[PDB]
């Protein structure tokens, strides 16, 4: 499974980036459904973080 | 005939792989120096300067032609 | 100058035909002047496609969510593939013409069917760099003739067990799946592509502008419900971005008015242009304020456009700029 590090965006298969040691994540974005369940919940916290 | 043969190996997927400096054609007949005919070209790939060729073995038992020069008549 | 990097990375020289051409500040709508509504009309999304749906399916979702009439993507990404999927919108929908034939970069995972020493893996993969022979798949074309394609570079990233992760830059029409299959034959043991992600498509890459469908919808909602334009505005790139990798010709205001009114690009209408343009090349026709006017096919080389006094420099294939920007014939 392809992964990448949030900082320095290096691509790797390892859980931890070989370059910065920071943890990596699956490079693919989360699955999407037009129904978008939880979209309301997601926006609630997102509005907060962004300050809307 | 047209040389540029010498099988590198018998790929596990069932093809005789040969390296060459010339690009042959698909379905071309491939034979040994004894004109016994080994199989037919089924694919050509790699760099245009030095391509690989996948010969579809049509013999009862390939793998013997590895390291053996192959030709196209 | 080398097939070692993506062509979009190669900078071109700017030849000057007319040094005193000026532009009217009252005419045109440079990106930083477009109201959000207009920005969308002439926009392109740098979408991070999720694995699962077909690219067409993805475009359909976007047309629905944003209540659009037209949209199109710039390079089919197979269902299981994720990554850069530029999606042009409304009036900019046809800028994809400039993207489909652009260079692409991928990060792929190859799964070998046998145990092979690393050095041999690297060695054999370096052999597939440059012009290579690759016959089209069973799905495409009714003439499966073998042709050549350019692999600008192959860089092995990591090797775990029989899994080989690598980055690859290629010209349009190059199938990563075939490339890996061929590598498998070259190595004898065989291999197949287990995972694939696109990291660059023409001028679009993985940077701050790359956005997911989740971000898209949410930013949209912020604009529609909360009246916040900043986020949705940034989720959409101006069509000009979709043409960054193309050789350009910057034309005088009168030429812009002529082209947006059906004429082709006249040689004397050119103020400055990129070098290296060859007859037949796709070129972006730009305003002196860097607005995209149209896409066209070059009727002559840069050198001819530079020295000629008359005739048609570029055959216009699609006009994006509305007639009211730069009025009169
Ligand atoms: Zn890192």
């Amino acid at each position: 499974r392809i992964r990448k590090c949030p900082k320095c965006g290096r691509y790797t298969l390892k859980e931890v980036c070989p370059v910065c040691g920071e943890k990596t994540k699956v490079a693919h974005p989360p699955r999407f459904s037009p129904e978008d369940p939880y979209g309301e919940y997601r926006r609630r916290w997102k509005r907060e973080v962004l300050g809307i | 005939m047209k040389r540029l043969g010498k099988v590198l190996h018998y790929a596990k997927q069932g093809f005789l792989i040969v390296r060459t400096n010339w690009v042959p054609s698909l379905n071309d007949r491939v034979v040994d120096k004894r004109l016994q005919f080994v199989g037919i070209v089924k694919d050509v790939f790699g760099p245009v300067k030095m391509p690989y060729v996948a010969i579809k073995p049509k013999v009862s038992n390939p793998e013997i032609y590895v390291g053996e020069v192959l030709y196209v008549d | 100058e080398v097939r070692r990097i993506l062509p979009a990375d190669i900078k071109r020289e700017v030849l000057i035909k007319d040094e005193n051409a000026e532009t009217n500040p009252d005419w045109g709508f440079p990106p930083e002047k477009r109201p959000i509504e207009m920005h969308i009309q002439f926009g392109v999304i740098n979408l991070d496609k999720p694995p699962g749906p077909t690219s067409h399916e993805v475009v359909a979702w976007i047309k629905k969510i944003l209540n659009l009439e037209k949209a199109g993507h710039g390079g089919t990404l197979d269902p299981k593939v994720s990554g850069v999927l530029p999606v042009a919108l409304e009036k900019a929908t046809r800028v994809v013409q400039a993207l489909l034939p652009a260079g692409k970069e991928y990060v792929a995972l190859m799964h070998l069917h046998g145990d092979v020493p690393e050095d041999k893996i690297i060695q054999v993969m370096k052999e597939f760099e440059g012009e290579i022979i690759q016959r089209p798949p069973l799905r495409s074309a009714v003439k499966r003739r073998l042709r050549t394609r350019k692999v600008y570079y192959i860089e092995v990233l990591e090797i775990e067990g029989r899994d080989v992760l690598f980055r690859v830059g290629v010209e349009a029409g190059t199938y990563i799946r075939s490339l890996i299959h061929h590598i498998g034959l070259a190595l004898g043991v065989g291999a197949h592509m287990s995972e694939l992600r696109r990291t660059r498509s023409g001028p679009f890459k993985e940077d701050e502008t790359l956005i997911t469908l989740h971000d898209l919808v949410d930013y949209y909602y912020f604009w529609k419900e909360d009246g916040i334009e900043e986020y949705f505005r940034k989720a959409i790139q101006p069509m000009e971005k979709a043409v960054e990798h193309l050789p350009k010709v910057w034309i005088k205001d009168s030429a812009v008015a002529a082209v947006t009114h059906g004429a082709d690009l006249a040689v004397p209408g050119i103020a400055k242009l990129h070098a290296g343009i060859k007859r037949g090349d796709l070129v972006a026709i730009m305003t002196l304020k860097d607005e995209l006017v149209a896409l066209g096919k070059a009727m002559m080389t840069s050198q001819e456009m530079l020295e000629k006094t008359k005739g048609i420099a570029v055959d216009v294939e699609k006009v994006f700029m509305p007639r009211d920007w730069y009025p009169k014939l």
